[PDB]
């Protein structure tokens, strides 16, 4: 019944955040070169294909 | 006695560039929006006791 008498205010949060890098000694041959190309020959087709 | 040339005849580099991007975006805003703070009960009194 003291809701009845009373006002409350209540307020809870969080935030996660992570930061994470990765380097590679690479040339143009290179897996993580030949996957950016493909994703752009793939971008390329999607457009065309609309 | 040798003279040089006016100057050095240079390879020539031609240069191919390519960007591609693509943005998608969704915006949805649906349901029944009610108040959320409405006057409450009131009482008084008063009176002359002279």
């Amino acid at each position: 019944l003291g809701n009845l008498f009373k006002s409350t205010n209540f307020q809870s949060g969080n935030t996660d955040l992570v930061i994470l890098v990765t380097p590679r000694v690479v040339s143009a041959a290179s897996l993580e070169n030949i996957r950016q190309v493909s994703q752009a020959v793939e971008m390329k087709d999607e457009y065309r294909n609309t | 006695l040798a003279t040089p040339s006016p100057f050095d005849m240079e390879k020539m580099v031609w240069l191919d560039v390519n960007i591609l991007e693509i943005r998608k975006s969704v915006l949805e805003n649906f349901g029944v929006d009610w108040s959320k703070q409405i006057p409450g009960p009131f009482a008084a009194f008063g009176k002359d006791f002279v």
